[PDB]
């Protein structure tokens, strides 16, 4: 049946998730390699325009991120937006996964704003993750005090939703 | 319900009598599973829609996603029915649930001939019409790499990419980020013939200042870069972060792109390559910060500035050692590193080796083989701002293994900081047991077992 | 009066569990050198 | 009413962890004599 019945590797469900989205969302390091080996599409996007790397960075799947990037088309997807404008450096730092944002920086994830105007340190300061603020400030020190489209800094955003541990660090 | 299977199948003069019976069933423009009489043009029923036009039916459907009568035809294959629908002055500006005009379906779905049907009319429709995020109909031909749908729009509908979206991007930016190597070709060649030229597209500004050569290395495609260099883009144009494209490459490790743009513009290697941005980092700093030991071989061979300082006063050797890239600090030493530099807290490179867990035996083995060792082991006894020599940093942080190597290489044991504290005063204070035990049974261990400090 | 049931959790983890770390470090002593543990020293970190 | 959540910490450390000390003492029985453990006796210390 295999003549050409491997189009069900790239076949979306109701929510748009192809079976490579289900691998990255739930860990499954072993079966992730087999989908890539059989030629599943890497940068295939669901109805919210999210690649599986946006799933892998969001749930903190470390080894899933690392073996998506060193395949082919890994340089194309290291800094790619979604529907909201966020790269996987925005998504991983928003959730506070420190080992993933450490991994994406060492492989040259570039920096740019999302559609709201925020850099990766605005988002990590909105949530209370004061481990990811101190990492990003040591690498890129200029993005502490630049503003989004509303003029807010990183200190306004951590004050608008009551994170007192991330104010004593930003000051 | 009678005209549902009638207008879809019969569609000529008996469906129109059945639709006269369907209007006699309840009324005309009655609801259905999809919409009111939307199934006519879905099956290319020209005469049934002509009888619907004769009875003056609705020309605006709301089929649970607001897919109108023109949008329901182009979503299917209804090439001939739209020619009557566009002869009628129907409204061509209604947006769906996904915020799409009927122009934004014929490009996003690569409906080639359905654009040509819309091209003969060309004055009842609008091409600069805001879609999803304000993406016009030429943004979506640049994202998905539909080179023929972009070929039709620019020479027939008479468009030029001067309409930014609601985030600042122009269609040359969206085609360059997404590695649309084919779609970029028709802007630079077939867009010249309208009034939006090569030298004018190449100088578009993003919401951050990104010239589309900056956006050619966000996408990491080597072919989309050389299209921007054939059209005359300089590699010196800086961002709002004052970064050049030679900063953005070399931070990715794209060795194939940094040498490509040095071949096509050999003039700029003086103006760039000494082009400190915000945070004052030369393009050699950016390649040693992220542990890329093959670009820093190339940049010095092209005449770099091997030990140029920056903000916070760090040489590229110190910058590559604070990040614990240990493959690129062995390379810089064997290439003329000038190991005497000290940053803003007077920490030299041996401070950063010990506080980052680096291996120190093979580090000193490099300086011995590079013949600097003649007498450049005075940086073993070299205090920082707080007076702490690198043997203080070993005892304060544990590091039993690297403590032996400093003693074996002849660091001074009883060397005191500004509060007159030997490293044994550090080792006893933080409870480091094995650090105390192997300071005492060395030489000068009987001299330091009972020695005071500033407080006594 | 639940404060005496705040020490029954640390009566066991400081006599069994703290010894449990020593039993397994006795095992890996005899097979292969571990790198994370036996390269730092005992005591309290400054930060 | 949190006193029932003062026994859920000792329901596990007295059935798994207290057994966990026995499993590893079963392992080191078969390789090499440990000196700290099997030279004192069971029971309660006087001090």
């Amino acid at each position: 049946t295999q003549a050409q019945l491997k189009l069900l590797l790239n076949e979306k469900d109701s929510m748009g998730c192809s079976p490579l989205h289900y691998a990255s969302r739930d860990g499954h390091i072993r079966s992730l390699e087999n989908l890539i080996r059989l030629g599943a599409c890497i940068n295939l996007k669901n109805n919210n325009n999210e690649s599986p790397l946006h799933f892998a960075a969001r749930y903190g799947r470390y080894n899933t991120v690392r073996q998506l990037l060193d395949s082919e088309k890994g340089s194309f997807i290291i800094n790619e937006s979604d529907g909201a404008g966020m790269t996987p450096l925005h998504i991983s730092s928003q959730q506070g996964h420190t080992r993933v944002v450490q991994l994406l920086l060492n492989r040259g994830a570039l920096l740019h704003r999302d559609h709201t105007g925020r850099n990766p340190l605005q988002l990590a300061a909105m949530s209370g993750y004061t481990e990811t603020i101190e990492l990003l400030h040591s690498v890129h020190s200029h993005l502490l005090d630049q503003v989004d489209k509303d003029g807010n800094t990183a200190l306004h955003l951590a004050t608008m939703e009551n994170k007192p541990h991330a104010i004593s660090v930003l000051m | 319900v009678d005209y549902l299977e009638a207008a879809e199948s019969g569609n000529l003069d008996d469906f129109k009598r059945l639709f006269m019976a369907d209007n006699s069933r309840i009324a005309l423009k009655d609801a259905k599973g999809r919409t009111a009489a939307h199934q006519a043009a879905a099956r290319n029923r020209v005469n049934i829609l002509r009888y619907i036009r004769d009875q003056n039916g609705d020309f605006n459907a709301k089929d649970n996603a607001g897919n109108t009568p023109l949008h329901i035809a182009v979503e299917s294959d209804a090439y001939d029915a739209l020619d009557y629908l566009l002869s009628i002055p129907v409204d061509t500006g209604v947006l769906n649930e996904k915020k799409q005009a009927p122009v934004h379906l014929a490009t996003e779905l690569n409906k080639v001939k359905s654009l040509r049907v819309m091209g003969q009319y060309r004055n009842v429709i609008d091409i600069q019409q805001g879609g999803e995020h304000g993406r016009t109909a030429l943004h979506l031909a640049a994202i998905y790499d539909h080179e023929e749908c972009a070929r039709i729009l620019i020479t027939e509908f008479d468009a030029c990419p001067r309409k930014p979206c609601n985030n600042g991007y122009y269609p040359i930016h969206e085609a360059a980020k997404n590695a649309s190597s084919k779609t970029m070709e028709v802007f630079f060649q077939w867009g010249e013939q309208r009034g939006c030229t090569r030298e004018e597209m190449i100088s578009f500004y993003d919401s951050e200042g990104n010239v589309p050569l900056h956006s050619a290395v966000h996408g990491g495609d080597i072919k989309a870069v050389e299209l921007c260099l054939k059209s005359g883009a300089k590699i010196s144009t800086q961002q709002h972060d004052l970064s050049t494209p030679v900063h953005l490459a070399c931070a990715q490790g794209a060795i194939d792109i940094v040498k490509l743009m040095f071949e096509m513009q050999p003039m700029e290697k003086r103006l760039c390559l000494s082009c400190t941005d915000v945070q004052k980092m030369t393009p050699l700093h950016c390649a040693s910060m992220f542990d890329h030991p093959d670009i820093v071989s190339y940049l010095v061979a092209e005449g770099a500035d091997i030990n140029a300082l920056d903000k916070e006063h760090r040489s590229p050797l110190l910058l590559a050692a604070s990040r614990s890239g240990w493959k690129t600090v062995h390379l810089l030493i064997r290439l003329g590193a000038c190991i005497s530099v000290k940053d803003a807290a007077a920490r030299n490179v041996l401070h950063f080796v010990i506080m980052n867990g680096g291996r120190l035996t093979d580090f000193a083995e490099q300086v011995a083989n590079c013949q600097t060792q003649a007498q450049l082991k005075l940086l073993l006894n070299e205090k920082d701002s707080m007076g702490c020599s690198p043997l203080h940093y070993a005892s304060r942080d544990g590091h039993i293994r690297s403590l032996e190597n400093l003693i074996r290489l002849g660091a001074c044991i009883n060397l005191k900081n500004n509060n007159n504290e030997s490293p044994l005063h550090f080792a006893a204070r933080y409870g480091r047991y094995n650090t105390v035990r192997q300071l005492l049974d060395s030489e000068k261990g009987s001299f330091i077992i009972n020695e005071s400090d500033g407080a006594g | 009066a639940e404060l005496e049931r705040q020490r029954r959790k640390l009566r066991d983890i400081s006599r069994m569990l703290e010894q449990q770390h020593h039993l397994v470090r006795l095992i890996v002593q005899k097979m292969e050198i571990k790198t994370e543990a036996d390269d730092v020293d005992e005591g309290i970190s400054p930060n």
